[PDB]
């Protein structure tokens, strides 16, 4: 079943997953958008 | 080996073959036979590993002949390594 789901593409093999994690950590480093800050601040104030 | 395996009550004979000098501890001998033969390890898709050997703990009062069972397994098994916690002149359990 896992080999079939890897063939369809629903699951990624462990070495491809390893190299993809390495690629994402080396290339991308996202920033929060200004419109994504008010929601986070409001939700953190409500919890406290 | 194939001739002796086709007997219906082969397993019990192996249970009766474990430690002849030890008497009456049939369930302990069954655990010894299971540990000596062992299961099969497996690794599904390389991601998830299932262990394939039986670990047996003999908890007993003094005079239940556990050490003689250990010596019998040391004699019988292929790669059997004897160690102890309190003793000194033995191979250690820690890599060094
Ligand atoms: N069921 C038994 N059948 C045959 N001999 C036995 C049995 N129970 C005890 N003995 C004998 O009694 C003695 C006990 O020796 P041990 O194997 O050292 O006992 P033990 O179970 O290891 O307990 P310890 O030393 O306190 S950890 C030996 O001489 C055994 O042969
Ligand atoms: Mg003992």
């Amino acid at each position: 079943m896992q080999n079939q789901q890897e063939e369809n593409g629903s699951e990624i093999s462990i070495e491809k997953m390893k190299r993809y994690i390495t690629y994402c950590r080396l290339k991308c480093a996202p920033r929060l958008s200004p419109q994504a800050a008010e929601k986070l601040s409001s939700n953190f104030v409500t919890i406290r | 080996f194939r001739k002796i395996s086709r007997d219906r009550g082969i397993i019990d004979k192996i249970i009766s073959s474990m430690a002849p000098s030890i008497y009456g501890h049939r369930d302990i001998k069954t655990a010894v036979a299971c540990s000596l033969f062992g299961g099969v390890p497996k690794n599904v898709n390389g991601k998830h590993s299932i262990r394939g050997d039986i670990n047996v703990l003999l908890l007993g009062d003094p005079g239940t002949a556990k050490s003689q069972i250990l010596k019998y397994v040391e004699k019988t098994a292929h790669r059997a390594v004897f160690a102890t916690g309190q003793g000194a002149s033995a191979v250690g359990l820690t890599a060094s």
